[PDB]
């Protein structure tokens, strides 16, 4: 309500990630803006520690579902905006089939007039010549459905979805996502009926930018309840 | 809480096809894992097919594998059971069932809610040539 009101216009975003995969440490900073009226996010990420040791598409999901567009009839099911400005904790395990896994913990909250996603990522059991550390992912992204259920026992939501990563040999590498979101503030909140976020992502580059980087555009609309 | 109404049943010849529907009224359809069961007179209800709330995970009893398809339309409160290559042994009263989903999977049992059923009759008549 008051939380939803914070998203009526364009909101600045900052993202910060500290990461360690198979011992390779790295850091990413991002900035951009979100317009939840349209379900639209635009971000730019720079690896501030040099070369990113994993492919950029593997971090798209880690890099703010409060910017989803919830249609009018579904607005009572938007956990993410209600929890603002105090925010929520998002945790994932991401299993790359026949490879290693990411574990992430993020806090998503407002710092001033800015929505901030601060993340820590640890990745283990990857193959040094597999698709991830070997950089065999196409620089692109497909559409997915993010399935959300209430987790009443934990005052939050649990989320599951499977990302399809296109590989340079024409194959597809599946990344199973297991996600939980818990409010940062205390007190029981209203939790949604089962629904999903229709998510579309487009990755691009700034051709003058010489640092290792990703430009990410996202379009996210909630769906899956009767109209 | 929720009410289930099956339809699409009837008589068809062995090798024919039928599409059953189950319409869910009341609470939010996407909250429920959905299933189809079937019963021959005097025998028990046996599980036929089950679908997760998301539609992304399905289960089937062996004897219908590759002939029946369960699917759902979460914006239309309906689950369907496409039954192809029907055999006389498929003749039965077909029940729709529902259960508040605990996770993202389908389930074979422990359904709380039940429809009254729609009759499916598969004739075994052989032409005399
Ligand atoms: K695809
Ligand atoms: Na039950």
């Amino acid at each position: 309500s008051k939380g939803e009101e914070l998203f009526t216009g364009v909101v600045p975003i900052l993202v910060e990630l500290d990461g360690d995969v198979n011992g390779h440490k790295f850091s990413v900073s991002g900035e951009g803006e979100g317009d939840a009226t349209y379900g639209k996010l635009t971000l730019k990420f720079i690896c501030t520690t040099g070369k990113l040791p994993v492919p950029w598409p593997t971090l798209v999901t880690t890099f703010v579902q409060c910017f989803a567009r919830y249609p009018d009839h579904m607005k009572q099911h938007d956990f993410f905006k209600s929890a603002m400005p105090e925010g929520y904790v998002q945790e994932r395990t991401i299993f790359f089939k026949d490879d290693g896994n990411y574990k992430t913990r993020a806090e998503v909250k407002f710092e001033g007039d800015t929505l901030v996603n601060r993340i820590e990522l640890k990745g283990i059991d990857f193959k040094e010549d597999g698709n991830i550390l070997g950089h065999k992912l196409e620089y692109n992204y497909n559409s997915h459905n993010v399935y959300i259920m209430a987790d009443k026992q934990k005052n939050g939501i649990k989320v599951n979805f499977k990302i399809r990563h296109n590989i340079e040999d024409g194959s597809v590498h599946l990344a199973d996502h297991y996600q939980q979101n818990t409010p940062i503030g205390d007190g029981p909140v209203l939790l949604p009926d089962n629904h999903y976020l229709s998510t579309q992502s487009a990755l691009s580059k700034d051709p003058n930018e010489k640092r290792d980087h990703m430009v990410l555009l996202e379009f996210v609309t909630a769906a899956g309840i009767t109209h | 809480d929720v009410q289930l109404v099956e339809s699409g049943g009837g008589l068809v010849q062995a090798g024919g096809s039928l599409r059953l529907s189950c319409t869910v009224s009341g609470r939010t359809f996407s909250n429920y894992a959905m299933g189809w069961f079937r019963q021959a007179p005097g025998k028990e209800r046996e599980f036929v097919a089950g679908i997760s709330w998301t539609g992304g995970h399905t289960l089937y009893t062996d004897s219908v594998k590759g002939r029946f398809t369960i699917s759902r339309d979460n914006a239309k409160n309906t689950v369907y059971l496409q039954m192809n290559s029907l055999k006389p042994e498929d003749t039965a009263l077909y029940y729709c069932a529902a259960d508040r989903a605990a996770d993202f999977f389908a389930q074979r049992d422990e359904y709380d809610y039940w429809g009254q059923g729609t009759q499916v009759t598969v004739s075994g008549l052989e032409v005399l040539f």
